[PDB]
């Protein structure tokens, strides 16, 4: 069978420069290699196929060259929604074959994340629940870390985190943080605080909130 | 429409026949064998001619059992249909020389 | 369109089996295939087989165990695959594809997620996340809603059925004692809500659920 | 011879285009194919493309973006190429060469300095270059001459229109606000000099300049 390595696994590039990905072949399959698109949650789609041929409908900001063993797929000018995996395939010697794919990620400006609380809802407290849902949103670097404070006391039992990947639209990054508590345990205080630590400012940003 | 010609009509409309079938044969025989490099249409179409021509590239040839029987009879079509022309311009030159000999 | 159509889940207990379906629109020729594609969580795509529909005839990987058995139902333009005795291994998405003879995947399914596990079904729980009375507007105004308590993955989440899609972010799912949360996050200008009406629709194919939500200030 | 003509230098601003020309004398057969070759300051030949001016048929390297489009007119043989939305990265020397088709390019043109800015072009100043009265003669003398606040690239200084080549240095140019010197030097016997003349002659193809410049001893 054969192997299609693509390396780097991931691509790390400025907003409009040019990028290039790279495909190899155990061996010599002449143009019969296609690439693919897959975006966050999307299934692939076609960019390119027999090594350079262009796709009605891809931008034409994507190209493909190459033949024997080394393939490059490139985009002249990479945008935030080129932020995706790229797969190779080759169809020269049965069985198809894919490439373990890489990664476009794009180094855009600095942004401060916009930071929101959430109390939870009338309808979620009816059913003895609680959950104070904070978003981080929208901003770069991707290093971040997120403090909850009940009366002004910190907390960590109970809080679960999810991050997003980079954004096409914006390259940037955004995250969630969900303090779940009983109805009784959320009665049972008055203040909820999230507090957003990112390099862009060394004071944090925080909001709050008063159940009464 | 003297028989040769009907005759050569007929094997050239036959043999484009079987180039057709021959490509999308080759192609079902060969899928699954690992290595197969007849295993998309517009090659086999192409690797159908220069097999029924008995040209023989080596670019591309069945590795499988069916692959290789559909290759033969591809073959057989090939160099019987160019075989059934020649005899027909036999045919055309023997009845020419006839008449310019008055017999 | 949409050439071809996949269910959005199913869920199979371990040793089970399930048939998966793809349903082809568009045109459709002799010569088509239809191939299968295994995504695992965080992992690339991975090729299990290939079937032609006018002949029946199929091939599978097998560098992979053979689980899968692929036919087609020339009458209903469906292929299907069927994957025998799963285990945790075998959760993946799985696509099909539509190749015409000529070597590459023009066109794709939405893919099915297939989870292995013994736990029940559970439809998601949907939350209003509108701001607290005391939060500052800016010129732009975050909502959102929470997805909780569901198994098994995915949900889907929109915003005013689709026509909301710019100020979106949906957050992966993190799991639970056996549920799974996300949420999912929507900027309008401030200027524009309560104004006009913003819902988020959360539909949750594993259950046949479909909710919608609408985002209001708070009492 | 000489058998391929193409102009010293373009300059064009950035995003713009420019058509590059390329004027064949020598034998012209149905067979033959025309060349285009980049060659970036300090880096090596980049293959662009090929046109048959007989069909009209060209192709183009893929590897690299494609700003370029070949046209040949069979009636004043001579190949086009259009370079369109030229940036800093354009910036080079295009040869273009002639090949028989059977591989190898026997035959180029000096080629094209092509210049991406948004700076003016400016003729050079030429200023004479002899010794002090002060400096003592040895066998031989050192002249030169000092090509100063020209733009764009390049310019090509000869002595005595061509007849002078032993005894000659020309310096690379240096970049100065956005205007380039370069001085060039000359060593002949110091018998021969001022008895029989000296000159250099400048040309700076981007401005149509030509001038010479006698170099005589000093007041």
């Amino acid at each position: 069978d054969i192997l299609l390595t693509q390396s780097p696994a991931i691509l790390s590039v400025s907003p409009g420069e040019r990028v290039s990905f790279s495909c190899r072949a155990s061996q010599s399959i002449g143009t019969d290699i296609h690439w693919y698109q897959q975006r966050t949650n999307g299934s692939p789609r076609l960019l390119i196929k027999y090594a350079s041929e262009s796709i009605s409908g891809i931008p034409s900001r994507f190209s493909g060259s190459g033949s024997g063993t080394d393939f490059t797929l490139s985009i002249n000018s990479v945008e935030s929604e080129d932020i995706a995996n790229y797969y190779c395939q080759q169809s020269n010697r049965w069985p198809f074959t894919f490439g373990s794919g890489t990664k476009l990620e794009i180094k855009r400006a600095d942004a401060a994340p916009t930071v929101s609380i959430f109390p939870p809802s009338s309808e979620q407290l009816t059913s003895g629940g609680a959950s104070v849902v904070c978003f981080l949103n929208n901003f770069y670097p991707k290093d971040i870390n997120v403090k909850w404070k009940i009366d002004g006391s910190e907390r960590q039992n109970g809080v679960l985190n999810s991050w997003t990947d980079q954004d096409s639209k914006d390259s940037t990054y955004s995250m969630s943080s969900t303090l779940t508590l009983t109805k009784d345990e959320y009665e049972r205080h008055n203040s909820y605080t999230c507090e957003a630590t990112h390099k862009t400012s060394t004071s944090p940003i925080v909001k709050s909130f008063n159940r009464n | 429409s003297a028989l040769h010609w009907r005759a050569a009509g007929a094997a050239t409309v036959l043999l484009v026949i079987v180039l057709l079938a021959g490509s999308y044969l080759a192609v079902l025989a060969e899928r699954g064998a690992p290595g197969a490099q007849l295993i998309t249409y517009p090659r086999a179409l192409w690797w159908s001619v220069e097999t029924a021509t008995t040209v023989g590239y080596g670019d591309l040839y069945p590795v499988t059992l069916w692959g290789r029987c559909v290759a033969v009879v591809v073959m057989v079509a090939g160099i019987t249909s160019f075989g059934l022309v020649t005899a027909a311009l036999a045919t055309w030159f023997v009845g020419r020389e006839q008449e310019r000999r008055g017999h | 369109q949409v050439q071809l159509q996949q269910p959005g889940a199913e869920l199979v207990k371990p040793g089970a089996s399930v048939k998966l379906s793809c349903k082809a629109s568009g045109y459709t020729f002799t010569s088509d295939w239809i191939h299968w594609v295994k995504q695992r969580p965080g992992h690339g795509l991975e090729w299990i087989g290939e079937i032609i529909p006018s002949y029946g005839r199929a091939n599978y990987n097998e560098k992979i165990q053979k689980k899968a058995t692929l036919t087609a139902d020339k009458s209903s333009s469906t292929a299907f695959m069927q994957l025998s005795s799963l285990t945790s291994e075998d959760s993946a998405v799985y696509y099909c594809a539509r190749e015409r003879g000529d070597g590459y995947f023009a066109v794709w399914g939405a893919g099915t997620t297939v989870t292995v596990s013994s736990a029940k079904t559970t439809p998601p729980s949907v939350y209003p996340l509108a701001p607290g009375s005391a939060a500052q507007t800016n010129s732009m105004v975050t909502l959102g809603c929470l997805v909780k308590g569901y198994f098994p993955e995915p949900v889907t989440v929109t915003w005013n059925s689709g026509s909301l899609s710019s100020g979106v972010h949906t957050f992966p799912a993190v799991l639970q004692s056996d549920l799974y949360t996300l949420s999912s996050s929507v900027t309008v200008p401030s200027s524009s809500w309560p104004s006009e009406t913003v819902t988020c629709n959360v539909a949750h194919p594993a259950s046949s659920t479909k909710v919608d939500k609408k985002i209001v200030p708070r009492d």
